[PDB]
């Protein structure tokens, strides 16, 4: 049983629209 | 500055996906093998390892193929039948590349073939490298 | 107020050995270890906050 | 005792016989080539040298071929259309390999394919070394 | 031509050694071994005779 060592080809890591809080709503 | 890398470490097919090459490690004194996808795989693929004894009539071309045996290392597992193998999992992304090596030279020559010949053992690549020459 | 609402418990600390049943003449063997603990005390002294 | 080499320095396929892979060589700052014969060769065998770069839908897949310019060294002729080209010669035996690599880098991904597909082409084999991964 | 046709390397001599893994109350077993090796050089600088 061979151990084997892996790592990738790229390095682009996707971008995450970012969450601000919405604006103030009575309850 | 580029490099003729080829020169001090060169490479050699293994496995194409349709057939298996026997590999020349006797000139070189280390070694090691390099895995890579080209589509996405369906289940796991398995692959034997072999070498081979040089043939009693012609040194310069292989004989039949014998499985490479198993050793244990410093401390813990072993194989259930004691023959080497190794197995690509299908988390393997298709941008990326593995790499493993035996501990142990045995014959002359060496060789890789899968287990069992399929649709997903074809989407495989295997190629050979050599690190140092002595002759 | 966590001084009272949770504790922790140790015993002994982290310490090292070379196992003499596994050290052959060409390998070597290591084995550590530790022991610790923990437990809740009294309960109603927190609060947490979620979303409903 | 070996090692991992393809850990340090691992191999692509490059041309199988029947397929020419496009190989990218951007995080790795040297690499070269190494040619390998199967049979009896019945004429001389050129080969073309291209480069990609990275598509307009995705940044990771290769754009169309692009053919390498040629770079005159210190002293010496140079290509009577400016571009580089790599001949197999008749003679070579089928118990060798040869080395050699661009002095240029270009684009990102490397490819290569002979000039004309025939019975003859399929008799060699093409794979590409690298060298000092740069992340 | 010998003093440039084989050489031969020698890096550490022969030792003994007592395994305490194996070492019983009731029996002993001992450990010994080196490390040396050789390799060819000019292979121009010599010449074998065979019965043809």
């Amino acid at each position: 049983m061979i151990k084997l060592n892996c790592r990738p080809l790229c390095q682009t890591p996707t971008a995450s629209r970012l969450v601000s809080p919405p604006c103030f709503i009575c309850r | 500055m580029n490099f003729n890398v080829g020169v001090d470490f060169p490479s050699f097919i293994a496995w194409d996906g349709t057939t298996s090459f026997p590999v020349k490690i006797d000139g070189f004194n280390q070694f090691g093998f390099t895995f890579k996808v080209i589509e996405e795989l369906t289940a796991d693929v398995p692959f034997n390892i072999f070498y081979h004894e040089a043939s009693e009539a012609d040194p310069c071309v292989p004989g039949p193929a014998i499985r490479v045996p198993d050793v244990p290392f410093c401390d813990g597992v072993a194989t259930a039948d004691g023959l080497a193998t190794v197995v690509i999992p299908e988390a393997v992304a298709v941008d990326s590349f593995c790499a493993g090596s035996v501990p142990c030279f045995n014959g002359p020559w060496i060789s890789i073939a899968p287990v069992t010949v399929n649709a997903d053992s074809a989407k495989v690549q295997v190629t050979v490298t050599m690190k140092g020459a002595t002759r | 107020a966590w001084k009272t609402a949770y504790y922790a418990v140790e015993k002994r600390p982290m310490f090292f050995e070379q196992y003499e049943g596994g050290s052959s003449a060409w390998c070597v063997k290591y084995q550590f270890g530790a022991e610790d603990g923990g437990f809740v005390g009294c309960c109603e002294h927190g609060r947490v906050l979620r979303i409903g």
